[PDB]
DNA sequence: AAGCAGTAGAGCATGC
DNA sequence: TGCTCTACTGCTTCGATATCG
DNA sequence: AAGCAGTAGAGCA
DNA sequence: GCATGCTCTACTGCTTCGATATCG
């Protein structure tokens, strides 16, 4: 589905933009309908639940009694929902805005942390905006300069920070959006060091055993007289075995 | 230990001039200490909500303690951070609180000596649990409190030494009687100013540590190694919404059943089957059948080749990335094989390729193990631990197809302008501090019910752009970058 | 000995700071289990089969008054372990003193949560319906609900 | 997974 | 036939519910 | 469970 | 003669709780 949005820098760099998705987790669409045996029709199930405050001999109540209570400190605090629907966070609209930049490419691989990747492509339809965006990525190409971009799908989704990697390829010049952690979603914890460890250092014949295992189990070597790499077993082209 | 808890005793010196305004109409140190104590409680009641937190004022006129001394008043006891404790304690704010503390306990006396540390030791000794941290937060401003009697000084340093012996440590958070840190006095005998940690910096965090899976990597068929698969970036979110009865103010304890088979009655797990429809024909199966059709292998990691770190593009990712470490429940030496494998995989820049089945019945999944060497420094900047790291890899219908058949070239009159623009906007990244607006305002909004002060409290969000400070910082080249080559011109 | 310990259990209930009440409950029930069993005479046994069952101060009343709690398990559970052997240390001098035992065990099973407080208190009811395979009382236990 | 708690049951010493 | 209110509709986002180490 | 922007059914001219 | 009494440790399970798949 064609995604129309609008990128901004500062006051007014309003680039009309197209976004599309890319690699993501695949899910199977059909569901297991629970039927009853010996009839082969569905309608013989009418599930119920009762919000039964027993805590005693059993008292079974109707719906209209339920306050959504939260937990605080050592107790339960009331006030269910229309008040939280009022005093929630106002999300003020979607955005594909730019927060800042960094010449130092210091967003590294072990912090990406989303479940999708978003190819933000270009404009369409009188593509002065798209040639401006290709100029932007053709400025971001020459050095390792990264771009921190703030996203929202809609009013519903929480806003998020992410990195916009540039993508300089043959028939397409695109940018790809990945997510980023907020500072509740990290944790650092001390693990023991293995270089200056006076107990668990190996031997060199053990090291060469490892190297023989590697060079006999290697899958990527250069050949075909121009020494570009050929890889055995490329683990990307497999069809999915689960739905098969 | 894993189920270990920490402990903190707030010892307040409200004696002579700390209860005075210091003849200064600028700030009052009693209200400053009670504000700092309220900030500590009001953060750790959602940050780390299981430690032990006590409040004890000394130098008071009355006394309340289980050895029955004088001038020493314990107020609360070692327990959780509680809404009752903070709603009780905030009655000592301001001059109204100064007068209420005056009439409630009074102020000013010849305060204690070693005996208050004796009260702290008899407060810690009662607790039958596993104390891991033993700290005392002292809020005082005088720095020679017994500067006329040396016997009390010698007995106080003796009793502080015997509190240091058993494992109690105090950090006196200095109030500002001279404002600047000019009291370069001789208080080195007891100890092991800056208040900003106690003030602001931790409104939405948590503390936890688990291991999430303990699996084994098999190389050929017989060479097995044991690895704990830790998780290090976890996506915290808001707690579950407990259900509650209206009148009696209690949980509801729901229950669930299934009936009405065109007869009514009541059912069991066995009478009903699973099913699907595909256009015209219907399939029926059992629950074990639909749970056994996704059954491949056994839990663990399976070595399926090797590759150096050049084919994988970081265009390719699917989920967060875990972190595998050499645990100690196979043999004393799996650490050594992992250390050798670490050294060789790092120096020849090669990365492992494996199949990975997470638990007892899940389809298998291809991962790639990338090594990581630790980084520490002089002052122990332990930023990385040494060990291996998973990266996931997609299969088939992950990668979709774009429209993608568009390729237009621009003109190189914009690249220097954009280089100047991105050098104008350049800031060195971050280390922390990009906190969550939704969870943050939910924390504040829940503060404003059981603490019910006025309204939703402060709700700044450090993820908005500031266009007003962007325009002047950039300058008037927005128009020339907008229309140097290209007019929209409607 | 007994009824003095029962009012010591009543003041164990009605006191404050409910952790010393837990120590006193556990040690008083496991001391009562000793002070009952050093009998060999018919006299105190014939007295005990009505001494353990009363309405104003009693073991049923003590179980039900401390049942709305997440605190007291290793005492009430010891009482319920001890009544399963009350049914075997004594024979059928409990013959009308058992319908309230049925409702006691059904209440303590369907209101408490821990499994170690649902294994002895369902050993007991099965032992009771085992030993009373005699003529009466099978209509007097409400089977049409207990099923 | 992280920890606790019970105890079943096979292994130490003396009995109609 | 030429224009627009509106009556869907596949199509995605999220929020709550057992499942399990 | 709760929006959401293309796709059309038919009022209006 | 096997009939009893007595004692310490590995196999089973309990409970909290954090994560994960999955439904709506």
């Amino acid at each position: 589905i064609h995604w129309p949005c609008r990128l901004t820098i500062g006051s007014n760099l309003s680039i009309r933009i197209a976004a599309y998705k890319s690699i993501l987790q695949e899910r199977v669409k059909k569901t297991w309908t629970v039927v009853d045996a010996k009839t082969l029709k569905k309608e013989d199930i009418q599930k119920e639940t009762v919000y039964c405050l027993n805590d005693d001999d059993e008292t079974e109540v109707l719906k209209e009694d339920i306050i959504q209570g939260f937990r605080y400190g050592s107790d339960i605090v009331p006030f269910s929902k229309v008040d939280e629907e009022q005093m929630k966070y106002k999300s003020e609209g979607k955005c594909f805005s730019v927060l800042g930049f960094c010449k130092s490419s210091q967003v590294q691989r072990r912090f990406f942390m989303g479940n999708q990747v978003l190819k933000v492509f270009a404009a369409r339809d009188d593509e002065a905006a798209a040639v401006a965006l290709s100029s932007l990525i053709h400025a971001l190409d020459d050095l390792d300069m990264v771009a921190i971009v703030r996203y929202a799908y809609d009013k519903r989704a929480n806003p998020q920070v992410g990195v916009a990697f540039p993508h300089i390829k043959h028939n397409y010049e695109c940018l790809v959006y990945v997510q980023l952690p907020f500072m509740e979603d990290l944790r650092q914890y001390m693990f023991s060091s293995l270089k200056n460890s006076k107990k668990y250092a190996p031997t060199e014949a053990q090291l060469n055993a490892v190297d023989a295992l590697i060079d006999s189990m290697s899958l990527a070597k250069k050949d075909e007289k121009t020494d570009t790499l050929e890889d055995l077993f490329p683990t990307t082209k497999i069809p999915n075995p689960r739905f098969q | 230990k894993y189920s270990g808890r920490d402990s903190l005793i707030f010892l307040v010196d409200a004696s002579k001039a700390m209860f005075e305004s210091q003849s200064e109409d600028e700030l009052t140190p009693f209200d400053m200490s009670i504000q700092c104590i309220q900030s500590v409680y009001i953060s750790k009641i959602i940050s780390s909500d299981r430690d032990l937190l006590a409040v004890v004022f000394y130098g008071t006129e009355k006394d309340k303690n289980s050895v029955n001394f004088k001038n020493i008043y314990v107020l609360q006891e070692l327990d959780n951070p509680g809404a009752k404790r903070i709603l009780e304690l905030d009655q000592f704010k301001g001059q109204q609180g100064q007068k209420r503390f005056q009439d409630m306990m009074g102020h000013g006396s010849d305060y204690s000596l070693s005996e208050v540390l004796w009260v702290c030791a008899n407060l810690f000794s009662d607790v039958q649990f596993k104390m891991s941290h033993k700290r005392i937060m002292l809020f005082t401003n005088e720095d020679n409190p017994h500067g006329n009697d040396s016997a009390k000084a010698s007995r106080a340093r003796t009793k502080a030494g015997d509190l240091r012996d058993t494992g109690i440590f105090l950090d006196l958070m200095h109030l500002k009687k001279p404002g600047g840190f000019d009291i370069s006095l001789f208080y080195r005998d007891i100890i092991s100013s800056k208040l900003e940690d106690l003030l602001r910096k931790v409104r939405a965090k948590e503390t936890r540590k688990r291991a999430l899976s303990r699996l084994k990597l098999k190389l050929n068929k017989d060479i097995v190694i044991s690895v704990g698969i830790y998780n290090l970036v976890q996506k915290a979110l808001k707690p579950p919404p407990i259900k509650l009865y209206r009148e009696t103010n209690e949980p509801v304890k729901t229950k669930t059943r299934t009936f009405n088979t065109s007869t009514g009655g009541l059912l069991l797990p066995s009478d009903t089957k699973r099913s699907q429809i595909y256009g015209s024909r219907q399939i029926i199966l059992e629950k074990e059948e639909t749970e056994e059709l996704k059954r491949f292998d056994d839990p663990g990691l399976m070595l399926m080749g090797f590759k150096p770190l050049v084919l994988l593009k970081k265009h390719h990712y699917l989920r967060p990335s875990l972190f595998v470490y050499p645990e100690e429940s196979l043999v004393i030496g799996s650490s050594t094989l992992f250390s050798a494998l670490l050294i060789k995989c790092l120096e020849k820049e090669v990365a492992a390729l494996c199949r990975y089945t997470p638990r007892r019945n899940i389809p298998p999944y291809f991962v790639a193990l990338v090594p990581q060497e630790e980084e520490l420094d002089d002052q122990k900047i332990q930023v990385t631990p040494p060990g291996f790291q998973l990266v996931f890899l997609p299969f088939a219908d992950d990668k979709r197809k774009m429209p993608f058949t568009e390729k237009i070239m621009a003109t190189p009159e914009q690249v220097g302008k954009m280089k100047a623009i991105v050098e104008k906007l350049r800031f060195t990244y971050r280390s922390d501090s990009f906190e969550n607006p939704v969870l943050q305002q939910h924390f504040r909004n829940l503060e404003a019910l059981a603490l019910d002060l006025m309204e939703p409290e402060q709700a700044v969000d450090l993820t908005l752009p500031k266009v007003e400070a962007m325009n002047k910082r950039l300058g008037s080249l927005v128009d020339e970058f907008k229309e140097l080559v290209y007019p929209p011109d409607y | 000995g007994v009824r003095c310990s029962l009012l010591r259990l009543q003041e164990t209930l009605s006191a404050a700071d409910r952790c010393g009440a837990a120590l006193a409950g556990h040690q008083l029930i496991r001391g009562l289990g000793q002070e009952c069993v050093l009998s060999s005479s018919p006299a105190v046994l014939a007295l005990q089969t009505s001494l353990v069952f009363s309405r104003d101060f009693g073991l049923l009343v003590f179980v039900r008054k401390s049942l709305n709690s997440i605190e007291f398990r290793e005492c009430r559970e010891e009482i319920l372990k001890f009544l399963c052997i009350f049914l075997e240390k004594m024979g059928q001098k409990i013959a009308p003193y058992s319908v309230e035992i049925k409702n006691t065990c059904t209440s303590v099973y369907t209101k408490d949560r821990a499994a170690k407080c649902k294994i002895p208190a369902l050993d007991l009811l099965i032992k009771l319906l085992q030993t009373f395979r005699s003529s009466r009382l099978m209509d007097e236990f409400k089977i049409g609900e207990l099923f």
